[PDB]
């Protein structure tokens, strides 16, 4: 009965700067872990950045590690991403998914996702 | 000389009473209907010095002691210790030292070798392993244990190998810590004849065992051989019914095993949280975050014997196994009177104003009595703990609101009139008390694992990285048997999208640095079996989906197979199907009734000789 709402996205160039939201309105639980996934033409779905919900654990993907940054504010539960330095293979639909910690490796929720078309 | 060995050199697994079981193990064994060696004396030797890869089966028939030793050794020179298991009479036994063994084995005083050295364990076992009839001994060897078998049985009138079903009883097994890969046998001659020299090889192969009350083993399946016998082992029984199954990807066997858990060797200090010398309160509790370790549960227990340690999601005992990526630990110290009241679920005071456990929790709680450690006679007031709060709350929000207890209908702020109190509840403890007044220090361990590289696992060791060959890899958890190879994947994709009702692990991390294990099946070629059942007669067919049936042979490895299968997978008397390739039967023009379903309408029968047919399912 909840969701995660995202806003921004559209047309940009590279080695620029992005900023991606990830609301939510009937979600209340801080041990739930937060995370980013990207779909990409030709491949599936791959993960981009995770932040653990039991305290200030951040974690980047093998390509975005010193690239992105994240923050989870708990004042107005919300997350946000900020993609610096755009390279090219950048296009793609990113969405937002919460999980639990304990236990398998599904993620409980998604999102809308958003379409980065780096030009 | 090649020769057919028909269902015999079969040994017992482990050292066990099992009875009427059908126990399915997997160690090195002879598969049935191989090809072995036969050779005889005359008058040096026969062959050269066969190699010993894994263990050996020697048989024979002769008497008056021809053929009564038997060596083992690396390089029989400047190397480790040497079996040399010598039949004697008077003075019969096994000695296992290292000795200079030359090239000719011949026993006859011992002109064997040359010289000893240091030697190790030396059995003294008086029993002789002696005693027409077949005498036939299994000698094996694993982790640093050397086993023997003997299953000396009168045999029929001549021939090359007796029929029938046998099981060598298990000798005396010694321990000595070497490995062989040369093996000979020693000859008696009377004036300084001929022998029958039988020599095989067991390969790790799987096999299936079943036993009987009485003490001894009735019938055994090799589960490495053609269709029949291959699917009589995947139903765990030893007879079958009249129609098509499945396969268990039992025709290639994975010859090694790879782990690979860990990456690092440093310890973790997580007993420094439980021996710590002043803890908190349930009021103010720390939580004490930890990554990249190696987690060593084994050493927990090495304190003094506990109370109440329930770990609800994974199993105490099996808990060296598992990896996880964080370990969080909060410690803090309860009353006697709510020590079983600490739990996922259950409800109470403290699972109200204080710590609470969510609905899934990996971790687990550890709780201790520390009466003799916080007690004054005073009163211990440092200790306390929130119970007057305004509502519920949630797991892990740890609040350390001081502020004065406001729930009631008046803003008391201060006075502490109707409905007004202290929120930390200062309970005090003292010597002189009861076992349910007694403190009791509880630390709760959680086991946070997300979808990231592992950063702290259990303390197992590691192994080697074994490529292009059919392994079985257990790297974090996915106990698969595969193949690992090197794609152009740059990418792992998160197996996630549709909840994966169904899907295996088609790649893994590499615990290692950076690589692309994408895991390949070894062969599956979508192999079925038509059994008609073994109560008729020992013949069965095959069937291959998603072939031209000229595929089929190159998808299933035709060449790493037994030779005995191979005649079931040629290009002959072979049927193109809407569904595969039919290969073992004859498609007959004409249909009378559907039998067996084999697939997309096509039925078969079984009738005269007696054999496989094909047809279609006319109504």
């Amino acid at each position: 009965e909840v969701q995660l709402v995202e806003s921004g996205g559209g047309l940009v160039q590279p080695g620029g700067s992005l900023r991606l939201s990830c609301a939510a309105s009937d979600f209340y639980f801080d041990y739930y872990e937060m995370s980013w996934v990207r779909q990409a033409p030709g491949q599936g779905l791959e993960w981009v950045s995770t932040i653990s919900g039991l305290g200030g654990a951040t974690y980047y993907a093998d390509s975005v590690k010193g690239r992105f940054t994240i923050s989870r504010d708990n004042s107005k539960n919300t997350l946000y991403l900020q993609m610096n330095s755009l390279r090219a293979e950048d296009t793609a639909l990113y969405y937002c998914a919460t999980r639990s910690p304990f236990g398998d490796y599904a993620f409980s929720y998604w999102g809308q996702g958003t379409l980065v078309t780096v030009s | 000389s090649y020769t057919n060995s028909f269902t015999r050199g079969v040994y017992y697994p482990d050292k066990v009473f099992r009875s009427s079981v059908l126990h399915s193990t997997q160690d090195l064994f002879l598969p049935f209907f191989s090809n072995v060696t036969w050779f005889h004396a005359i008058h040096r030797f026969d062959n050269p010095v066969l190699p010993f890869n894994d263990g050996v089966y020697f048989a024979s028939t002769e008497k008056s002691n021809i053929i009564r030793g038997w060596i083992f050794g690396t390089t029989l020179d400047s190397k480790t210790q040497s079996l040399l298991i010598v039949n004697n009479a008077t003075n019969v036994v096994i000695k296992v030292c290292e000795f200079q063994f030359c090239n000719d084995p011949f026993l006859d005083e011992f002109r064997v070798y040359s010289s000893a050295n240091n030697c190790t364990f030396e059995y003294v076992s008086q029993p002789f392993l002696m005693d027409k009839n077949l005498r036939e001994f299994v000698f094996k060897n694993i982790d640093g244990y050397f086993k023997i078998y003997s299953k000396h049985t009168p045999i029929n009138l001549e021939r090359d190998l007796p029929q029938g079903f046998s099981a060598l009883e298990p000798l005396v097994d010694l321990p000595i810590g070497i490995n062989i890969t040369r093996f000979q046998t020693l000859l008696a001659l009377h004036r300084s004849g001929a022998a029958a020299y039988y020599v095989g090889y067991l390969q790790p192969r799987t096999f299936l065992l079943k036993y009987n009350e009485n003490g001894t083993i009735t019938d055994a399946v090799d589960c490495a051989l053609d269709p029949l016998s291959e699917t009589k082992c995947t139903l765990k029984s030893f007879t079958v019914e009249k129609g098509i199954y499945q396969t268990s990807n039992f025709r290639v066997q994975p010859t090694e095993s790879i782990v690979r858990f860990p990456n690092i060797t440093n310890l973790c200090p997580f007993h420094e949280v439980f021996n710590a010398t002043t803890f908190a309160s349930v009021y103010a509790w720390n939580r004490k975050r930890i990554s990249n370790c190696v987690a060593d549960y084994s050493v927990i227990y090495n304190f003094a014997p506990f109370f109440a340690f329930k770990c609800y999601g994974v199993s105490p005992t099996k808990l060296n196994d598992l990896c996880f990526t964080n370990v969080y630990a909060d410690s803090f110290v309860i009353r006697g009177n709510e020590v079983s009241q600490i739990a996922p679920g259950q409800t109470g005071n403290i699972a109200d104003y204080n710590y609470k456990l969510p609905d899934d929790f990996t971790g687990c709680v550890i709780a201790w009595n520390s009466n003799k450690l916080d007690s004054k006679p005073s009163g211990n007031y440092n200790y306390l703990y929130r119970l007057f709060r305004k509502s519920k709350l949630k797991p892990f929000e740890r609040d350390i609101s001081t502020e004065i207890y406001q729930a009631g209908n008046k803003p008391c702020n201060g006075v502490a009139g109707s409905n007004c109190y202290s929120p930390l509840q200062s309970y005090g403890f003292r010597p002189t008390y009861g076992v349910g007044h007694q403190p009791y220090r509880v630390v709760v361990l959680s086991f946070e694992l997300l979808h990231a590289p592992a950063t702290v696992c259990g303390p197992k060791k590691s192994t080697n990285l074994v490529k292009n060959k059919c392994v079985n890899f257990n790297f974090n958890g996915l106990t698969g048997t595969g193949v690992l190879t090197e794609s152009n994947k740059k990418f792992l994709p998160f197996q996630q999208f549709g909840r994966d009702i169904a899907d295996t692990t088609d790649a893994v991390r590499d615990p290692q640095t950076l690589e692309i294990l994408d895991i390949t099946p070894c062969s599956f070629g979508g192999v079925s079996v038509i059994t008609p059942g073994t109560n008729t007669s020992n013949q069965v067919a095959v069937l291959y989906q998603g072939v031209n049936c000229t595929e089929v042979p190159v998808a299933i490895h035709a060449d790493q197979l037994t030779p005995t299968w191979r005649v079931y997978s040629t290009g002959s008397n072979v049927f193109q199907t809407r569904a595969g390739c039919l290969i073992g039967a004859e498609y007959v023009n004409n249909s009378y009734e559907c039998d067996i379903p084999i697939g997309a309408g096509i039925c078969a029968s079984y009738q005269t000789s007696q054999s496989i047919i094909a047809y279609t399912m006319s109504l």
